């Protein structure tokens, strides 16, 4: 479970910055 | 010594729940085997 | 124990203002001197026409009493007696007795596990199931005895242990909880009442007029069917003419009963 | 004021907008307003978790925020209510939608507006007059009952500008306005509470006083205090409503509060079918229950968040009352359903599972749940004292008391009325398992047993310790027969079985049982424990004697009086008076002290 | 009233992943709303809007997303959420999970439009469950009664009969006949000769006037099976609380339906929570089964069967449990039974109907019923306790009592689980071959029973 | 006395800083005042789960049952704050409490305890249910200063012996009770009834002590003496032929 979460936090944070990046 | 040490596993939780009702199983027939026994044995014993 | 200091300080400056709602409200004519002296230190700071933002300074400066312990203590001594003299509404008790039960009060260790309050509450009980009473039997009995019994507590006080007052709280809360059907059983209760009391009419000049008529007439009313023979019926009728509840009155209904179960 | 949403993922709804949102406030979604908490603020953007099915919400809807975390409306008009888990009024919304479905977002006022009930102000009252938090300044007759004390809440105070005179007023009527620091509050007698905030008091007193079951085994046995915290073992096959309805019908609580944890959908139609059945005697009269209690059912398709506020709405109801100065009794009937309602909420939020999947804080939410009981000083000025009981029952599985949530609750509750199937099986009721039960407030209530019951905890030790006897004795009675035992061990088999069939055991099915008094319960002990005493002195006066007393000899010279001592039972506070029963008590005692006198 | 504006339609697909489908500069979407793909080459494709921000709605497609792209691809919104379109028509009739239909008839003329999600059946209105249903099988009728408005799970194991178990109650069930009853089969995660199996059956044994049946394939999508279970429970929510009738539903593998359950979970990137099934799940399974019971100023009343495949052989996985936490009782389907040969493999001792006791009785059924029950159940423990008994001691070690229980045991098996597959029993009927096996026994044997219905019915 | 209070129902965070707080006050009165202070810090548990839900709350990788990876060091930051220093006269006892969950001693909550804290004291409901006041089962119980506060000029010489034949005699009568659950007491030697028997006798006289009542060490190492007298001075395996001259007989 811990492992899967970390995975899906680094995942947001890496769509949050790739739309970021679009600026 | 306090446990087997299967390795933890789905498989072994399987096991030691069938392990389990075997042992459970075993007790139930001797426990019949032990009152048989000592009912007879009482019987006797009187005679 | 805890609250935040706001909460706790606004407490105490409550606390002081309810103390001068229940002293002057027990007291409207500042007889009760001795009593009024222990509490000078909270009453000042209400008589005094303050703001509560300004009591609520002195509180947080320390200038107000401002322990909730000290005051909880000192208001409920006060609010108990205010029970009392309220509780007893139709029999305004004498000074002496309101500051004699107030030492008694001031000097128990805690007023919550004394019998005192056990006694107003089943006072209370009797009394408020009363203010909205529609008419039947138990309830004008109820009336009657809650009356006595008011009475004797301005006489004697709770603190005293009167044999004729406690008789009359196990005798009014047995009759208070039992069932409303159970006509026999409410007859027989206020029937042993007015038996046991020393006085030939317990209830005279207690209460109304009309509720003295009401009892007559109830002790009659269940008794008349117990009559066989309408001469019976009419020597019962001629007690009719009695308007207090008497003792006597109730010998004189047993009578004519067992004159007719004679007549059988 | 609202915002708009951005987004939606199930439950979970973005709202953007929200800059003046705060964490945990109550926010009503969609056209429909749906409800839900904010759970996380992100910058003008909040997220909210949605308790209603979100399908059909869409980008650009309404969001309308709540000026209030999530609270229950408190106020006159409790009393006969069914609320769900976040205080909506389930009887109203039948009554209103004439649907036999709760529709999605209802908005329906939780206690009903328009009933002008009948206001008495407080009389000491007037303008001027100084006021602080849980002052009553006003009485509300909504029942024959329960005087509703209307009071100020625990935040407000000030001066009084206003109080409304005797008269009708509904809950929408400014009764009171006051003011403080030159501000003014207007104030009805509906007032709002936050529901995971401790209702604050004067101070939380020692408990020190029976919670009455009227039931002989739970109260001689295993008390419980009022202000106690206590659990059961409610599943089906133990009966768990031998001690829910005797504590409904008799108990001395004041008002009562269920809460339907997350129950099965037929399970909860029981207790909402069954409560307004039942009744009281008071003061002669008979009336309802249902005019002292409020039912916080929920199915187990109630939303998760309803659920898992269940509890905490009930106690908070619980806390109003105890504020009112009312001994309150609350009933929590399976722990464990709110449990995974809790479970269901940390796995919604992503949160790392503990214990058995149970979120880390269930420890906590359970502990700061149970600390909300015991008795009280009340906040503001009357003194007056008020208590929760709070009967939190637990749901092991297989009756393994491992789980987290049972282990936690064992953990917290003082009193534990072991339920157990074997006894239940055997009709054996309460069947309450007294080598599993326990309670912790025996100490606390020696005061009380000291003060009115004085030769009492002398005959519950003895009990206890002829019932462990029992069990002790009947290993010996499977390893050697009956018959091997001493004369002594025959006779407390004997006082044992006493104790077990005629004592505990208490059908409340019967006349006679319905409800059994303390001085009852207290005379029945006396006797079987006096029997026990003259038979055990009897025994081992004449040890080592020629002619020797036994079981047989008691059995044949005095069966009477292990006739009578079962037979007592069957005595009747209705029917037969105090002294009656009394008499009848002091009458065996002396007829077992002639008859064991006639022996030795 | 209804939705009078046209449906916008967007090429705007910004990218697929998995079965998702991502749209783009989408108009105020709605979450859950259904959605009409076109492929390249006009094939259409349905989808649910399964997530929402500001313009993007990701779309779930039912089928496959082979063939979608980002230029030629068209997807119609629908402006609205999935509702069935309900009628009492559905009865007689074989849908698919869409509820789109397979027998050849035409599509449903709708009496309503009804959200798949229902709402929460008010507690206040909710009625405690209070006469029987009858399922056919004695090892249920006769000792596990359902009362109708309970719900009651069949526990099973792979490769056990379940599903010839759930076909014969779709047949044999009805009310007890001292018009008005339906079954409604929600067959979710069935493999294609199951499916025939279910449909074959239900058609050729005359039971279709009385059953709405319901397919989704193992190979279907699966969000079909998510919303095969809510289109069931809304059809049966139409037929009891709308049409007055009597719904007995019977859900065939809820083990399938939390394997499809844990898939949308995945689609959404939600993290798996205990055992891998989403954290939720007691909330989404109890969606699904708390609708149904009787309802206050009605007749309708929704009983319930969610047959379950226990994972592993074990009750102590989420599926059972859950349900088990949810529902009043349980049935068990057994592989010793199932091994021996017994048909209906039914264990009589792990199950418990745990309404039966108002399912049953005088007025009810018979007012021997919970006397037989009980002691029938007595007999086969203390048969199955005897039965090990005797091969520890050796028959010579019986007493005569042993041997009645035994003797009991051998035709308890024989005569009353056992039935075959199309053999229909009343509750009377039952009740009697109960008392031809209880008359094994001399009338003081039989201790449960209460002197008054052993002198009525004891006699043979 | 100096009390710390946090109740079950202040907010959990407060826990974490609770036992730092009473340190840091402890602290101030032995390091600074030379004080002779006794901290107690009661259920440690409380703590443990205080930082289990900060631990959620942050996202921190796990341990065992879902105690942060760091449990061990924060731990050590509340109980190595103890102990004395040179140049002062002051020092910090501590004896915290733990509710061990589940009655399980491989918990997280006392295994790392136990890795950090010098012995252990344990209560166990196998003397408690049998009304066994203070519930200390020995067994499981060491105290790791106890091979150096003892000894002459701060107790009898015989004290380290006794408490090793204590120690050899309450295990085995712990083994044969063991045996006799399965084979029975015709099984067991004379030898292996009278290590049964001292079981009995020690919990029911060495453990057993009231509320109140105040033993010295001499005085308990004259019961220890009276309950070593029940065997015969050659099987005291754990005893030196001098202790036993010296203190056997007497």
């Amino acid at each position: 479970f811990y492992r899967l979460k970390k995975i899906q936090e680094k995942k947001k944070i890496i769509k949050e910055k790739s739309e970021k990046d679009l600026e | 010594k306090d446990r087997i040490e299967i390795f933890p596993s789905r498989m072994a939780q399987t096991i030691m729940k069938a392990r389990l009702k075997g042992a459970q199983t075993g007790r139930n027939l001797l426990k019949k085997k032990s009152d048989a026994l000592t009912l007879r044995f009482r019987q006797i014993l009187k005679k | 124990g805890g609250l935040t200091s706001e909460q706790y300080h606004s407490q105490v400056v409550g606390k002081i203002g309810y103390i001068a709602r229940c002293m002057q409200t027990i007291d409207p004519e500042n007889n009760l001197k001795k009593i009024r002296e222990d509490y000078q230190d909270v009453l000042i700071w209400a008589e005094k026409n303050y703001r509560f933002e300004e009591i609520l300074e002195a509180s947080k400066s320390g200038k107000c009493p401002n322990d909730l312990d000290a005051l909880s203590r000192r208001s409920l001594i006060l609010q108990e007696l205010l029970r009392l003299v309220s509780s007893i509404s139709p029999f305004k008790m004498k000074l002496d007795l309101i500051e004699s039960q107030y030492e008694k009060m001031k000097q128990h260790v805690n007023l919550w596990k004394s019998d005192y309050h056990v006694k107003l509450n089943q006072l209370n009980q009797l009394t408020d199931y009363l203010k909205n009473a529609a008419p039947t039997p138990k309830n004008n009995f109820l009336r009657a005895m809650t009356s006595v019994l008011q009475m004797q507590i301005a006489q004697y006080g709770i603190t005293e242990d009167n044999e004729g007052i406690n008789q009359l709280f196990k005798l009014g809360l047995h009759l208070l909880a039992m069932a409303n059907e159970k006509i026999d059983e409410q007859y027989h209760l206020f029937k042993g009442y007015v038996k046991d009391q020393p006085e030939e009419s317990p209830f005279e000049g207690i209460l109304p007029a009309e509720d003295q008529k009401i009892l007559v007439k109830t002790m009659i009313d269940y008794a008349m069917p117990k009559l066989s023979s309408k001469v019976l019926q009419d020597k019962l009728s001629a007690l009719s003419s009695s308007d207090v509840l008497t003792k006597t009155l109730l010998d004189s209904i047993d009578r004519i009963v067992k004159e007719n179960e004679k007549l059988n | 004021t609202f915002g708009y949403v951005h987004g939606v993922s199930g439950p979970v709804v973005t709202a953007c907008d929200m800059a003046g949102a705060a964490m945990y406030e109550l926010v009503r979604v969609g056209h429909s307003e749906l409800v839900g908490e904010i759970i996380r603020l992100e910058g003008d953007m909040a997220t909210i978790q949605v308790y209603e099915e979100t399908s059909g919400v869409s980008v650009g809807d309404p969001v309308l925020r709540t000026g209030k975390p999530l609270s229950v409306e408190l106020g006159p008009g409790i009393m006969g209510a069914i609320f769900d888990g976040i205080q909506r009024p389930l009887s109203d919304i039948s009554s209103q939608t004439q649907s036999i479905y709760i529709p999605r977002g209802v908005n329906v006022s939780a206690l009903s507006r328009d009933i002008k009930w009948e206001f008495i102000p407080s009389k000491n009252l007037r303008v001027g007059s100084h006021i602080t938090g849980g002052d009553i300044y006003g009485i509300v007759n909504e029942n024959s009952l329960i005087k509703h004390k209307i009071m100020l809440p625990p935040r407000s105070r000030g001066s009084v500008t206003y109080i409304a005179p005797p008269g009708n007023y509904d809950a929408s009527d400014v009764v009171l306005e006051l003011e403080f620091e030159g501000v003014k509050e207007k104030l009805s007698m509906v007032q709002v509470w936050p529901v995971r905030q401790v209702r604050p008091v004067t101070e939380k007193l020692p408990a020190n006083h029976p919670l009455l079951t009227g039931q002989r085994v739970l109260d001689a046995l295993f008390p419980c205090v009022q202000g106690g915290t206590t659990a059961i073992p409610g599943a089906f096959g133990c009966g768990k409503t031998v001690i829910s309805q005797s504590l409904s019908k008799y108990s001395n609580s004041d008002v009562i509060i269920y809460v339907g944890c997350g129950e099965r959908g037929n399970e909860m139609s029981e207790v909402l079918r069954d409560f307004p059945e039942l009744t009281m005697e008071v003061d002669g009269k008979v009336e309802s229950i249902m005019k002292r209690t409020a039912l916080v059912a929920n199915t187990s398709n109630m939303p998760v968040a309803a659920r898992e506020a269940s509890i905490y709405t009930g106690i908070t109801l619980s806390e109003y009352f105890r504020d009112m100065g009312y001994h309150v009794s609350m009933m929590a009937d399976s722990t464990s359903r709110w449990a995974e309602a809790l479970r269901e909420i940390s796995g919604r939020l992503a949160e790392m599972p503990a214990d058995s999947g149970y979120p880390a804080y269930l420890g906590a939410r359970l502990a700061s749940f149970y600390e909300r009981a015991g008795r009280v000083k009340c906040l503001g000025n009357p003194e007056r004292e008020g208590s929760v009981s709070i009967v939190g029952a637990v749901s092991p599985p297989g009756g393994d008391f491992s789980d987290p949530v049972t282990s936690a609750t064992l953990g917290i509750v003082q009193v534990f009325w072991g339920l157990d199937k074997k006894l239940a099986q055997r009709k054996h009721f309460p069947s309450v398992n007294w080598l599993i039960s326990y309670s912790k407030y025996m100490r606390a209530l020696d005061e009380y047993y000291d003060k009115h019951f004085t030769e009492f905890v002398p005959l519950r030790t003895k009990a206890k310790e002829i019932l462990q006897e029992e069990e002790d004795l009947a290993e010996i009675v499977q390893l050697v027969g009956k018959a091997s035992l001493a004369e002594t061990d025959k006779i407390t088999l004997e006082v044992a079985k006493l104790i077990k069939d005629d004592f505990l055991q208490q059908n409340g099915y019967t006349p006679y049982d319905r409800f059994c008094p303390f001085y009852k319960t207290v005379g029945m002990l006396s006797n079987m424990i006096s029997f026990y005493d003259m038979a055990r002195r009897a025994v081992e006066t004449t040890a080592q004697s020629d002619n020797k007393i036994t079981w047989s000899i008691i059995r044949e010279h005095m069966g009477e009086i292990l006739y009578k001592l079962s037979s007592m039972k069957f005595k009747d506070p209705v029917k037969d008076g105090e002294a009656k029963i009394k008499a009848d008590y002091a009458q065996l005692l002396e007829d077992m002290q002639n008859a064991f006198r006639s022996l030795e | 009233n209804y939705l009078s504006q046209p449906r916008l339609t967007y090429k705007t697909v910004s990218g697929v992943n998995g079965p998702l489908v991502i749209l783009d500069h989408v108009k105020f979407p709605r979450y859950a709303e259904i959605v009409h793909l076109t492929l390249p080459d006009g094939t259409k494709r349905s989808g649910q809007v399964l997530e929402v921000s500001g313009s993007k709605a990701v779309v779930q497609v039912f089928e496959g997303t082979s063939g979608i792209d980002a230029k030629k691809t068209s997807c119609e919104f629908t402006g609205d959420i999935l509702r069935t379109p309900v009628s009492e028509d559905m009865l007689g009739r074989v849908f698919n999970g869409s509820g789109k239909p397979i027998d050849r008839g035409p599509v449903v003329l709708a009496e309503d439009f009804l959200d798949i999600m229902g709402q929460p059946i008010n507690p206040q209105c909710r009625i405690y469950p209070e006469e029987m249903i009858q399922t056919g099988i004695s090892a249920i009728d006769g000792m596990n009664s359902i009362a109708r408005g309970q719900k009651i799970p069949i526990f099973s194991a792979a490769g056990l009969p379940h599903n010839e178990i759930a076909a014969q109650i779709c047949r044999q069930a009805g009310l007890v006949k001292k018009e008005n009853f339906a079954i409604v089969f929600a067959a979710m995660g069935v493999n294609m000769e199951t499916a025939r199996f279910f449909k074959s059956d239900f058609e050729e044994n005359g039971s279709m006037d009385n059953v709405c049946l319901f397919l989704n394939l193992a190979n279907d999508p699966t969000i079909e099976r998510i919303i095969t279970p809510r289109l069931a429970l809304t059809t049966a929510e139409f037929l009891a609380y709308q049409c007055e009738k009597h719904v007995l539903v019977i859900l065939t593998d809820m083990s399938s339906y939390a394997e499809a359950l844990r898939e949308v979970s995945a689609a959404r990137e939600e993290v798996p929570g205990r055992r891998g099934f989403p954290g939720y799940m007691y909330t989404d399974l109890a969606t699904i089964y708390e609708r149904a019971g009787r309802v206050e100023g009605r007749n309708g009343s929704i009983t319930q069967i969610p047959i379950l495949t226990m994972p592993n052989d074990d009750i102590t996985h989420p599926i059972p449990d859950l349900t088990g936490y949810i529902t009043e009782g349980q049935i068990y389907v057994d592989r010793q039974l199932h091994n021996r040969q017994i048909y209906p493999p039914i264990n009589v001792l792990p199950s418990l109907s745990r309404l039966m006791k108002s399912a049953i009785g005088e007025g009810m059924t018979r007012k021997d019923h919970a006397d037989v029950s009980n002691q029938l159940y007595a007999c086969y423990a203390i048969g199955k306790d005897v039965q090990a008994m005797k091969a520890v001691v050796g028959e010579e070690a019986l007493t005569s009592d042993d041997l009645l229980y035994l003797e009991f045991l051998q035709k308890f098996e024989k005569n009353f689980i056992t039935q075959g597959p199309y053999e229909n029993r009343t509750v009377y009927e039952t009740l009697d071959i109960g008392w031809q096996l209880l008359r094994i026994f001399p009338k003081e044997m039989l201790k449960r029973i209460p002197q008054s219905t052993l002198s009525e019915f004891y006699p043979r």
